[PDB]
């Protein structure tokens, strides 16, 4: 009960509209029992819908994808356009303007790549 | 206000420039003989830029055509858009000429019609009283465009001293000299008058041109009916700051004066992508700003022939990436991120370079309002590979005793010819000692 209103309060702070448990704010019954009985239908609809929610409707799972495609070194065709691209600039020690100019071959390296889920890779920052 | 007269002149200038006032009917939604859309001043800001200003909303050409021959004028009133052109600023029904073919003719009517070629083009200047300039829209190819053309930029530069003078003049196409063989001889007495008689050109070559017919437009039988496509929508596209209401270098005075590095250096090279309709089908998916301008650097564009290998030491000193309708101009920025770190275009070691990029709304209308336009003004200092492609098939002609005695019975007591190689050779040798 701790952890379902946890869900709640986030859920009440993005929408205040957009709650979990819709169609299911059934009383509570009066029993030595009975009561963890209806603690146990109220967790499991309120975890799955907020499952299906950030992963299909917000698209958590392409999230780590780019994730993967950068830091696991996964679709490697833009990755070393853009690792022969790092050479040129990192071929002296650093300075203060050369991250401004990874970004440049960064997405000069993305978009000879002509990917759709391109979108997802605009989320990446440098860090030099 | 900003009003320019085309000088429309020769057998080659009078048919791109035809087609040049047919091309801007289609975008600010006129007809040549009436108005029947609402689009043109809702959707154009600004008309009376090079057409004469309205008596009827019916916005007449600022335009001259005199021609020797009168093959390409015979041509025009059959078509439904000479009811736009005036039967009295020019000519009217039956208009002739010379015989002819030489450069000394032309030269030579231009003092016996001095009084008729001074009466009449004259009365289109004093219409606004802050005139921009004029533009000599010629040929080079032929007697007829280059023994004419020649005299209009003398008397032109004294009579009116304060207004801009800048062409966009076709080069001759150097494959054969079979039909014509005073080419090397009327292209160079023009070419003189082209860099102190004038402040700027516009080159157009002609062997690049067929280059550039077969790429991309698939055709086996090259014609003469191909050479009006390419060379009108440039026209139109380098008018989109100064027709359709832009900002900065919104003037012809204002484009000219941000690329010249130097009078007698003002040959500008051009470049235009888009040609093709089935680009069209794909253009849908927001087809971005970034790609656009990463192949104008890249020597497949161009309309210019050059050396391929004399790039390495040459510099580029100005270049001009115009864009044109949709832009997405959150991106028009990172377009121009990505230009230091190829380097594509060298630059000059004695002095900094500029690439400028600009924007204009194009026409309400379908194929303009969709896909993405790029239209090229480079300037590079390759240009005297031509200059010494023209030069080396000029003197080698004079030693096989080519036109000395055929040429030399009309109005020429004198040897020029020495008078051309010597200032050819200034503009050779100034360009190349430009970069220090």
């Amino acid at each position: 009960i701790l952890s379902t209103g946890k869900y709640l309060n986030v859920v009440r702070e993005c929408g205040h509209d957009v709650t979990c448990p819709d169609a299911k704010e059934i009383t509570y019954t009066l029993k030595e029992q009975a009561y963890v009985e209806r603690i146990e239908k109220a967790y499991n609809y309120a975890s799955k819908v907020l499952l299906d929610f950030l992963m299909e409707e917000e698209e958590l799972v392409a999230h780590l994808r780019s994730i993967k495609h950068y830091f696991l070194m996964d679709q490697g065709d833009f990755f070393v356009h853009f690792m022969d691209l790092t050479e040129e600039e990192l071929k002296k020690p650093v300075d203060d303007i050369i991250p401004t100019r990874l970004e440049a071959l960064l997405e000069l390296a993305l978009r000879m790549s002509t990917a759709n889920t391109d979108p997802f890779k605009d989320d990446l920052k440098i860090e030099l | 206000p900003r009003e320019i007269i085309t000088l429309q002149l020769g057998q080659c200038g009078n048919q791109i420039g035809f087609e040049f006032w047919k091309q801007l009917c289609a975008e600010h939604g006129i007809s040549p003989e009436g108005i029947v859309e609402e689009f043109a001043t809702e959707g154009t800001d600004r008309k009376d830029v090079f057409f004469y200003q309205a008596d009827d909303e019916h916005y007449i050409p600022r335009a001259v055509l005199l021609d020797l021959e009168p093959r390409v004028i015979h041509s025009i009133l059959n078509s439904p858009y000479a009811n736009l052109y005036n039967p009295e600023n020019i000519y009217l029904s039956e208009h002739g000429g010379g015989a002819g073919n030489n450069w000394a003719s032309g030269f030579s009517q231009g003092e016996k019609i001095h009084e008729d070629i001074f009466d009449i083009i004259d009365r289109e200047a004093d219409g606004s009283d802050s005139l921009e300039g004029f533009v000599l829209c010629h040929s080079i190819a032929g007697g007829t465009g280059s023994g004419l053309g020649s005299y209009l930029l003398e008397r032109l530069n004294d009579r009116y001293p304060k207004k801009l003078v800048q062409t966009y003049s076709v080069f001759p196409n150097q494959d054969e000299m079979s039909h014509v063989v005073v080419q090397p001889y009327n292209s160079l007495l023009t070419l003189k008058r082209l860099t102190q008689n004038a402040d700027c050109v516009v080159v157009l070559d002609n062997t690049a041109l067929n280059r550039i017919a077969t790429d991309r437009l698939h055709i086996q039988n090259p014609s003469f009916s191909q050479i009006n496509q390419l060379v009108s929508t440039i026209m139109s596209a380098s008018t989109t700051t100064l027709r359709y209401p832009g900002y900065m270098n919104n003037d012809l005075i204002g484009l000219i004066a941000s690329l010249i590095p130097t009078p007698r250096l003002h040959f500008l090279m051009t470049g235009y992508t888009p040609l093709t309709t089935d680009q069209s089908v794909a253009s849908v998916r927001k087809t971005t700003v970034l790609d656009v301008m990463r192949r104008l650097l890249q020597p497949k564009n161009v309309m210019v022939s050059t050396g391929r290998d004399r790039q390495t030491n040459h510099c580029y000193i100005a270049i001009l990436n115009i864009i044109q309708g949709e832009v997405d101009p959150t991106q028009v920025h990172k377009s121009l991120q990505r230009i230091r770190e190829r380097k594509l275009a060298n630059f000059i070691p004695w002095g900094p370079a500029s690439i400028q990029v600009a924007l204009s709304r194009k026409s309400p209308y379908l194929p303009s309002a969709h896909r993405v336009s790029g239209l090229m003004m480079a300037n590079h200092t390759n240009i005297s590979s031509l200059f010494e492609r023209t030069c080396r098939q000029y003197d080698k002609l004079r030693k096989r005793e080519a036109f000395l005695e055929q040429f030399r019975k009309e109005d020429i007591f004198k040897d020029n010819f020495d008078e051309l190689d010597n200032s050819r050779e200034i503009v050779q040798q100034l360009i190349d000692e430009y970069h220090a």
